[PDB]
């Protein structure tokens, strides 16, 4: 609708810093991980990181 | 199952862009049993889960 | 980690040429602590490496 993502009009992506970019080398990532939540008693896990 | 995390994505350039960290993650079901995959025959038990909404 | 190692390529008419041995393949780092990921507070060991030059 016209508010529903109103929210995110007010909010940018950031770069983070990231000790490990897949190459087993630190870097400052678009993608960096903030936290893992797993309280889903299905199995179910939920990323929170740095893009949108 | 796995002792860590990854996620990546593509740039404007193409190149990939990831993070990695460390995360045991070893989930096991509701019940007195540990299967992998629902059978096509069985009980109901309550869960809960993170809703799509 | 694993049992077997295998390195292919892609030939002029497009196959996959692979050779696959057995390699065991089960590494640890340096220190007391069995980690996998590394962190962003630590401390520096030294360690060894194949420089790329």
């Amino acid at each position: 609708v016209s508010q529903h993502f109103n929210v995110y009009k007010a909010t940018r992506p950031y770069i983070a810093y990231c000790a490990d970019c897949g190459a087993g080398h630190s870097c400052h990532s678009p993608v960096a991980i903030e936290a893992v939540r797993s309280e889903a008693t299905d199995g179910m896990l939920k990323i929170q990181f740095s893009a949108q | 199952p796995g002792e860590f995390l990854q996620v990546s994505i593509q740039d404007t350039r193409n190149a990939v862009r990831a993070c990695r960290i460390q995360y045991h993650h070893d989930p096991q079901p509701v019940g007195r049993e540990k299967f992998t995959i629902r059978p096509h025959y069985g009980k109901e038990i309550p869960c809960t889960t993170y809703q799509q909404t």
